[PDB]
């Protein structure tokens, strides 16, 4: 329903939250759609990367 | 202050008086502060050092 077809627009969207944070591969110019995410739910995350 | 100068030159320039502004942030802004800043300075007559 928008911008959100780029992974991109995950990671600056999560940067503008209070507490919520996000950071993009170090390996290269990835750039992948949202389209071709893999099946994964509740991945326990605070203290952690 | 860069949102206001974005909207301070389109302000002159919808009048009819073109400008243009070159910005940019603090100091060894890092990728992800690039990116969120690009979101939100997006319009055109504006450049993001």
């Amino acid at each position: 329903g928008g911008a959100y077809d780029y992974t991109n627009a995950i990671i600056t969207d999560i940067n503008q939250l209070p507490d919520f944070e996000a950071k993009l591969s170090p390996f290269g110019d990835k750039n992948l759609e949202s389209s071709k995410l893999d099946k994964i739910e509740n991945a326990n995350i605070k203290d952690k990367a | 202050v860069h949102a206001e100068v974005a909207s301070f030159v389109k302000e002159r320039s919808d009048a009819g008086e073109p400008m243009r502004a070159i910005v940019g942030g603090g100091f060894n802004e890092s990728k992800e502060q690039l990116f969120g800043r690009q979101a939100s300075l997006s319009n055109p007559r504006v450049s993001l050092v």
